[PDB]
């Protein structure tokens, strides 16, 4: 055809590369024989479906082409020029060099085994049944291809195509290439079967018409096109087939930017990514990862005249994922380090949150609750209360938020929350709007996902019309539900609560009455166990030490001191998890020592009867809680010594938690 | 024997294989559950439906691995689960005749031999959730554990058609059994009448029930980041109005995928949608 249909003669052809993949036969002997051919044998016997054709096996192959002084064109040139064209000539090189019958499968022990050979022999016998259509090459693969670039000192050896560029500078000549980008993965869809091959049967001739799969919309053909069931007065009417149609994997995801390499201006934007082969089911929402892959745009094929002129809306196609930042099994050496050194009550107290001034009492009150444990295996239908909850109050200026929430971001499964966002109506799950896919899903808040963990809340005066319901419904055992017009199903409730209520204006006046700033009397004096305070009294010696405390962190950048060896958080996590696998059972002398404790708890609380300072009137709900934390501290410090001294550690804590207001 | 283009399955040895499996059983399966009953559960129950009239046999279907034979039956069951139930529905009606031929005084020997029966294999193998559903699982049994959410009323199915053109009287009833209704283009009920207008008297031919039910998996040991997603159901028999929405579920079903029309007014199509087809629920 005329009008500039032919192009200029390009010196870069493909036949010069076509024979250069023919010398990717058994020749690479540096890296037990041909190593990339060794991986070819562990796929044909059907246990793994992902080959890896890296650049390392190309560069070393080009390293030992330093002595053959002949014309060998560059390989990483063309594969960053047009990367997608480097898989179709690749597969047409493997088939001439694939050893087929190297496995042993008799009848079973292979999916889709006797029937493909039944299908192949039904086409092989019909290759000579005249006294004809060859297989398209996509039918018999049962394997995929992959790629992997380099960013090691080989790039500093001698020479780029694998610098981690951001999304921002990428719109130029980087379209149709292989580029890696880091990001944060969001919007994970599901895995749906895509189509790659077809099989129509007409139930007259049985000649299954094959076709290549194009883009996401296509069309079936007629029935008078075949070779046997056609060309007569009767034609078999075509329809589809499921089992004779091989189907692949597919899953869609979207990226954003790291929020540190973004410029001062505009917001970051998304990008579309796809999967093929078997890298599927290996990403997650919240993965600080990077993908390496090849680039191509896509047509739109809808309303293309009025709108959709020459817009492009590209995606990138994935090739490799390099994920990052992830019980008597080669970890017992550090469990012994706590057993040999001992030091439970103090070194572990200095271990969690050593970044404050004083307050060893409250850092001890929390570590017992980070192990929990099954309260009692009740057997009968007596679902007893477990998992006590501690609340705090007071208004320090030491930024109380990063005191508590720093514990939560290292404690297991303990999800952060605040006042805004997941309020007390959206604390549980609900039904909302979704994209054009399956709407009215059960989107959750915190408590339907943070079951049996830490619910670290702040800002207790925020959104209280829904929150005041929300706190009772978890303190009440097992009624986390969705009592909506959609369903009336109820799920579990097993999570501890750590609250920090902020006071009224200025300081909480200690000479005034308490509960001037918390608004829930019924939630507090009967359904909690222990309180604390963060009151500020002027004291000269502490504050200049506190002055050196805050100024020391600025000239240097490090904060550690005071002869404490810092401990890794995995060690106590293993110590908690090992302590959670003990659950000792109490003796009789302990319950003999608490009945006298409760009587002495009863008598003095029944002496004041005043509205000046104190709360509580000695409930058994406080009595059962003091049994709860004792076996908790008997769980973490299990030497099988449930006795008077173990519970003497327990009442040691209830007396110092109480009367924190008397200063 | 008779080998099929579609499957690789056998001929009615499994009928004979079922009878010796069923009759010569009386107890088995103690060897896996060795701790240390003289008649099989199925034998007495086979007499029970005979005098109750019900059409349903809830097969445990965990016996072919506890029986020395019927291994190839057992692994064909997990590999062609549309034909093998259709074979087994012929057996139970004929095995009912095998008890009917003994005493000829058993419900007049006609009416409990016209209404068909059906079987229900369940608890077969195990699965774990939904993040394992690989594309190769095309025609297999799946054992889900999840939550039903909401329902819909029954829409009807096309099991038989009806036709009448503008002659005086024509009451033919064409079958379909496909995705394709086939039509004539010549008249009938006379020897000389042209290609006439054939009309579709829809509200005469009978339809059965069908119901689609939406499911979402129960969030079981989900790693505190993943949202529980969705899948749908399709029932055919009288398991309707018993799967009310809002209860824990364990379904025993096969697998199927369908195409979708991309444009709403064309027949053009390709990310498919799948579902499951329940044989027995719990």
């Amino acid at each position: 055809m005329s009008a500039a249909l032919p192009s200029i003669q390009l010196p870069v052809d493909y036949n010069n590369l076509f024979n250069e993949i023919t010398d990717f036969l058994v020749t690479f002997k540096q890296d037990k024989g041909p190593k990339y051919m060794a991986m070819l044998q562990k796929v044909a016997n059907r246990e793994l479906n992902s080959v890896i054709i890296d650049l390392d096996d190309i560069l070393q192959y080009q390293n030992e082409k330093f002595l053959q002084g002949t014309q060998a064109d560059d390989l990483v040139s063309a594969i960053q020029q047009n990367a997608n064209h480097f898989t179709e000539l690749f597969c047409r090189a493997i088939d001439n060099n694939m050893p087929l019958p190297t496995k042993e499968i008799d009848y079973k022990d292979d999916v889709l085994d006797v029937i493909l050979n039944q299908r192949r022999l039904r086409n092989e016998r019909m290759l000579s049944d005249r006294t004809t259509e060859l297989f398209p090459p996509n039918l018999t693969r049962r394997y995929f291809l992959y790629f992997k670039p380099l960013s090691q000192n080989c790039a500093r050896r001698y020479r780029i195509s694998s610098k981690p560029l951001s999304v921002r500078q990428i719109k130029g000549d980087f379209l149709g290439q292989l580029i890696t980008v880091r990001g944060i993965i969001t919007r994970v869809s599901d895995v749906k079967p895509a189509v790659e091959v077809i099989a129509y049967t007409c139930d007259q001739c049985g000649y299954e018409v094959f076709q290549e799969v194009n883009s996401r919309t296509f069309t079936p053909l007629s029935e008078c096109t075949s070779e046997e069931c056609s060309q007569n007065q009767t034609k078999g009417q075509l329809f589809m087939s499921t089992r004779a149609s091989k189907f692949s994997a597919f899953q869609e995801c979207k990226i954003q930017e790291l929020s540190q390499q973004v410029p001062v201006g505009h917001i970051p934007r998304s990008l579309n990514i796809h999967v093929n082969g078997t890298l599927v089911r290996s990403l997650s929402p919240g993965d600080i990862v990077d993908v390496t892959g090849i680039f191509l745009p896509a047509p739109y094929t809808g309303f293309k005249a009025l709108k959709a002129g020459l817009l492009t809306e590209t995606y990138l196609e994935a090739q490799f994922v390099r994920q990052h930042k992830k019980l008597t099994s080669d970890v017992e050496e550090r469990v012994m380090e706590l057993i040999t050194s001992g030091d439970v009550y103090n070194r572990l107290a200095k271990s969690i949150a050593p970044e404050i001034y004083g307050n060893l009492d409250v850092k001890k009150a929390l570590l017992l609750l980070l192990v929990g444990g099954v309260d009692k295996r009740v057997g009968d239908g007596m679902k007893i209360r477990g998992d006590i909850n501690v609340c705090l109050m007071g208004d320090p200026g030491v930024a109380k938020s990063q005191l508590l929430k720093a514990i939560c971001k290292i404690s297991p499964r303990g999800v952060y929350t605040t006042g805004k966002g997941s309020s007390g109506v959206g604390l549980t799950a609900a039904v909302m709007k979704d994209p054009v896919t399956d709407e009215m899903i059960l989107e959750g808040g915190a408590l339907v996902l943070a079951d049996n963990g830490i619910c670290c809340i702040d800002e207790f005066d925020k959104m209280d019309e829904s929150d005041r319901t929300a706190i009772h419904e978890v303190m009440e055992q097992q009624t986390i539900s969705i009592s909506k017009a959609g369903i009336n199903t109820t799920l579990n409730a097993r999570t501890s609560i750590l609250a920090a209520a902020n006071p009224l204006y200025g300081r909480y006046n200690p000479r005034l009455s308490p509960l001037d700033n918390i608004n829930l009397p019924a939630a507090l004096l009967s359904r909690f166990d222990i309180l604390f305070l963060m009151l500020d009294i002027p004291s000269r010696d502490d504050d200049e030490k506190l002055a050196e405390h805050v100024t020391y962190v600025h000239m240097h950048n490090k904060q550690p001191d005071l002869d404490f060896t810092p401990v890794e958080p995995s060690k106590m996590r293993e110590y908690i998890a090992y302590a959670k696998t003990k659950r000792p059972v109490m003796s009789e002398a302990v319950n003999d020592y608490v009945v006298q404790a409760y009587i002495r708890l009863r008598q003095d609380s029944k002496r004041e009867m005043d509205s000046k300072f104190s709360f509580g009137q000695a409930t058994p709900r406080t009595l059962l809680g003091i049994i709860r934390l004792s076996q908790a501290l008997a769980k973490l410090r299990l030497a099988d010594m449930v006795d008077i001294d173990d519970v003497e550690e327990a009442l040691r804590l209830v007396r110092v938690s109480k009367e924190s207001l008397y200063q | 024997l008779r080998i099929i283009w579609g499957t690789n399955v056998s001929i009615q040895e499994c009928t004979t294989n079922f009878r010796n499996f069923l009759m010569s059983f009386k107890y088995k399966f103690r060897k896996i559950l060795d701790e240390r009953d003289e008649e099989l559960y199925y034998i007495k129950q086979l007499n029970e439906m005979r005098e109750l009239g019900t059409s349903n046999l809830n097969l445990d279907a965990r016996n072919l691995l506890a029986y020395k034979q019927t291994e190839d039956l057992y692994h064909q069951l997990l590999n062609y689960p549309q034909e093998v139930i259709s074979i087994m529905d012929q057996t139970i009606k004929d095995c009912m005749v095998s008890l009917i031929v003994d005493n000829n005084l058993d419900y007049d020997l006609d009416e409990i031999e016209t209404k068909f029966y059906k079987v229900r294999p369940y608890n077969v193998g195990s699965c774990k959730g939904m993040r394992e559903l690989n594309p190769n699982d095309i025609d297999k049994l799946i054992n889900l554990k999840g939550l039903v959410l909401r329902s819909t009323p029954v829409i009807p199915d096309m099991k038989v058609a009806f036709f009448k053109c503008n002659v005086c009287d024509h009451t033919m009833a064409v079958e379909i059994d496909r995705g394709v209704i086939q039509e004539p283009a010549r008249c009938e009920r006379i020897d000389c009448n042209e290609p006439n207008s054939m009309s579709l008297i829809h509200n005469r031919c009978s339809f059965a029930d069908k119901q689609v039910i939406k499911l979402q998996e129960t969030p079981d040991f989900v790693p505190d980041g993943q949202t529980p997603h969705s899948i749908s159901l399709c029932v055919y028999d009288e398991l309707v109005d018993s799967c009310r929405a809002g209860d824990r579920i364990e379904v025993t079903g096969t697998f199927r995928s369908i195409p979708i029309r991309a444009n709403s007014r064309q027949r053009v199509l390709s990310l498919y949608k799948t579902y499951v087809d329940v044989v027995h629920v719990k």
